[PDB]
């Protein structure tokens, strides 16, 4: 196959701003690229092809070219509309390959988690199986971490549509023979807007 | 824009190309337009000539050539590729008579193709296989053998590909049992210096009982898929083993190719409607 | 062979 | 205009098998390379396998082959992908999508399988060896913030509704494969009734519960 490498991972900008996303194939290609802006849920869509022919309706503002075994994508004014995952794939030889994707978030003042932390319900401890749940709120950028103290199903959301922020819930499940064996439950956040991890917990 | 370039082993001799598929309107032909690019140290006295064949084999019955000087001398495009490359840059222009055999030849050598070949000799090289390409500009069809059958077409121009819908009427009157009845393609491509071919056959079993009618349309498409181990196949000009279409539906001295889709009962009353079977121009 | 530069 | 329609997306435990549809509208199977792609749950593209009529070729990916089988059908204009032996990881949105032969200029550009330019809208095309049960809800409480946890229900989607500031966490896949989801919202704990209303349609089970 070919691995068509991608960089950024992930890249972090506002409206205005000039995007570049590098597209490098291990093996060589000819000029056959294209560049796939899938927005969350719908389907991918035709943005380049022949590694710089602007597809028929995708605005000006976009662009592409070839370099050699690195092609490249530039949106020269990141409208707030144009977000979404940027994949590149190398059309050439068979099997195909797409990129892999290259989120283009928004961009925030750094912001810390607005932190809350929850024990099993009354109701779940019937049930039997205890699922703590650790809020991470309001919390920008995405990078966190959290640590639990005595599994772990982090559920990230999406970018908020209020200020561009992220929530997360991580949760952890335990079987209830094993959650009241420990007695002290704690979680631990790590965040780069946060000077100390700030670590909440419960007991028993 | 783009443009195809081919130089010798040695290089001295090059040869841009802005086509390699010229389009007979049939009133005027894409002219055959390149340059000649070549360094005086290589040439010194022998000149240098450019030529347009248009063999015809299976044999070589080169059914056309005629030459040009590339150097001595004897467009825009030309004007744009000279300016790159300076005075020893200098421009061929043949005009293709209408009246050859299109690009087309046979899938397996045989078939007819015309050709750039540019040389450098004292008195009368780069090899460019180019091709002439046609593009696409109601037939019906009555019989009494009584066992009356009528077939109809929607339409003479069916693009490569498309399918096409066969209108079958059958009347039988007569005391015969209709076994089967076949909708077939036949690709009648004669080397005129023609046979019947079997491409696509949508036999179905539909029996017309005495004194019944059995009207419906039927769709067959005549695709190169299953057309892939038929020697003796008129197919397009390959460029250098790329593939290709089937033969296009000649608009009429070479090849003459035409289409006919029959509808045949099997009791055979028959009958056949020619249809046109060309690319569109985009 | 055939190559094709740009233009 | 041209259209892809894309259908034949339901539940299929592993090792079965499903068939896709992808009915074509302004051009046909013979003058396309149609081509079906796929996207994981919240991953990257990855094209699957794609066919041409007019020469009968064939190509899947390299993850794709043997199981996956394309073929199409130009009497009705359509495109038709044999998926067998699904796997859990065979999960996605499965899309259709084409590459016109045409723009050579002339004729059929048999050697380019350009990009993809035109895509349907997707089939949700599932795996799993689990039935239907229904979300088992729990309230979460301690500005305070508080929520319903809606653990294990089967399969998407859920539409727990409160009696402004309610985020929802994306269901996710456990160990045993059920969706969980968690959905909270912060309020001034001065204040602290409050009504979770989850409902689940492939069950039509409907809960209410109450938070303070």
């Amino acid at each position: 196959d070919i691995q068509m490498t991608q960089s950024p991972s992930s890249l972090s900008a506002s409206v205005g701003d000039r995007v570049t996303i590098t597209c490098r194939a291990s093996q060589s290609v000819s000029s056959a690229v294209a560049w796939y802006q899938q927005k969350p849920g719908k389907a991918p869509k035709l943005l380049i092809y022949s590694a710089s022919s602007l597809y028929s309706g995708v605005p000006s503002r976009f662009s592409g070219s070839r370099s050699g075994t690195d092609f490249t994508l530039t949106i020269s004014s990141l409208q707030p509309e144009d977000f979404a995952t940027y994949y590149c794939q190398q059309s050439y030889y068979y099997p195909i390959t797409f990129g892999q994707g290259t989120k283009v978030e928004i961009k925030r003042t750094v912001a810390a988690p607005s932190v809350f932390i929850f024990p099993p319900s009354d109701s779940q401890l019937k049930s039997g199986t205890a699922s703590v749940v650790c809020l991470l709120n309001n919390f920008y950028p995405r990078e966190a971490k959290v640590q639990w103290k005595v599994n772990s199903q982090e559920s990230v959301t999406e970018q908020d549509s209020k200020d561009s922020t992220y929530s997360l819930s991580s949760t952890l499940t335990l079987s209830k023979a094993d959650y009241e064996k420990h007695k002290v439950y704690a979680c631990e956040v790590t965040h780069q807007g946060l000077s100390s991890p700030v670590t909440k917990s419960f007991n028993r | 824009t783009r443009v195809f370039k081919k130089s010798s082993p040695n290089c001295k001799l090059t040869v841009y190309l802005g086509k390699r598929d010229f389009v007979d309107h049939l009133d005027k032909v894409d002219p055959v337009d390149g340059v000649v690019l070549v360094d005086p140290d290589y040439l010194k006295d022998r000149k240098v000539f450019v030529t347009l064949t248009c063999a015809f084999r299976y044999f070589r019955k080169d059914l056309f050539i005629a030459n040009y000087q590339a150097f001595p001398p004897t467009t825009r495009l030309q004007e744009r590729l000279l300016r790159k490359l300076g005075q020893h840059a200098h421009p061929f222009f043949f005009t293709i008579p209408q009246n050859l055999p299109c690009s087309v030849t046979l899938q397996p050598a045989c078939g007819v193709d015309f050709e750039i070949r540019a040389f450098c000799a004292k008195s009368l090289s780069v090899r460019l296989v180019i091709r002439k390409v046609q593009f696409a500009p109601q037939p019906s069809a009555e019989t009494t053998r009584s066992l009356h059958l009528e077939a109809s077409l929607d339409k003479e121009l069916y693009y490569h590909g498309e399918p096409l819908n066969v209108n079958v009427h059958v009347t039988n009157n007569s005391t015969k049992t209709v076994k089967k009845i076949k909708v077939s393609v036949r690709q009648y491509a004669d080397i005129c210096l023609q046979y019947k071919c079997p491409v696509a056959q949508v036999e179905q079993d539909d029996q017309v009982s005495p004194s019944s009618t059995f009207c419906k349309v039927y769709t067959i498409t005549p695709l190169l898929s299953n057309n892939r181990e038929k020697r003796g196949l008129a197919l397009d000009g390959k460029l250098k083993h790329e593939d290709t279409n089937l033969a296009s539906s000649t608009i009429v001295l070479g090849i003459l190719v035409s289409y006919r889709v029959k509808v045949k009962l099997v009791v055979d009353v028959s009958v056949e409607l020619p249809f046109v079977l060309m690319h569109p121009k985009p | 062979k055939t190559g094709l530069t740009k233009l | 205009e041209v259209q892809l329609v894309e259908s034949g997306g339901g539940l299929v435990q592993p090792g079965g098998s499903l068939r896709l549809s992808c009915a074509a509208s302004g051009f046909n199977v013979s003058s396309s390379y149609i081509h079906w792609v796929r996207q994981a749950p919240g991953k990257g593209l990855e094209w699957v396998a794609s066919i041409s009529s007019y020469y009968g070729y064939t190509y899947y990916a390299d993850s794709v082959k043997g199981r996956f089988t394309i073929s199409a059908d130009t009497s009705k204009n359509t495109a038709y992908l044999q998926m067998n032996s699904l796997r859990a990881e065979d999960t996605a949105v499965y899309y259709c999508a084409r590459k016109s032969m045409y723009h050579r200029g002339w004729g059929w550009l048999s050697w380019v399988y350009g990009a993809m330019d035109y895509w349907g809208q997707g089939t949700l095309v599932t795996v799993s060896s689990a039935s239907t049960k229904g979300p088992s809800v729990f309230p979460l409480a301690p500005t305070a913030a508080l929520g319903c946890l809606v653990k294990d229900y089967f399969p998407e989607p859920v539409t727990v509704s409160w009696n402004s500031g309610v985020h929802t966490f994306p269901a996710v896949l456990q160990s045993s494969g059920l969706y969980s989801l968690s959905s909270v919202v912060t309020v001034p704990s001065s204040s602290l009734t409050y009504i979770c209303n989850v409902n689940h349609k492939p069950s039509n089970t409907k809960v209410d519960k109450k938070v303070e």
